[PDB]
């Protein structure tokens, strides 16, 4: 009637993900910027 | 005892207890090398394809 009846530290999750990712997404719209800029410089 | 004298209230507890040694330097399981939750694995694996 007691005894029988029975059911560590954080793990990075979404907290050091969401800033590394967001540079990384972030970086990837400046790269097809900067593409488009070093193709528009390279047509002339 | 308790049927030919007259105990009183128990003013100390006692029993059958077992006393086993305590293990030392608990080790870190198999899956300690993962700090990472798998959420976070398989987002690093996708942004880098």
């Amino acid at each position: 009637w007691v005894r029988y009846q029975e059911c560590a530290p954080a793990t990075l999750t979404f907290e050091n993900m969401a800033g590394v990712f967001m540079l990384v997404a972030g970086g990837i719209v400046a790269g097809i910027f900067l593409i488009f800029i070093e193709i528009a410089y390279k047509r002339h | 005892r308790s049927e030919i004298v007259d105990f009183s209230v128990p003013f100390v507890e006692t029993g059958i207890s077992v006393m086993v040694a305590r293990s030392n330097g608990t080790v870190s399981p198999s899956a300690f090398l993962e700090p990472y939750s798998p959420a976070v694995w398989v987002m690093m694996f996708v942004m880098c394809l």
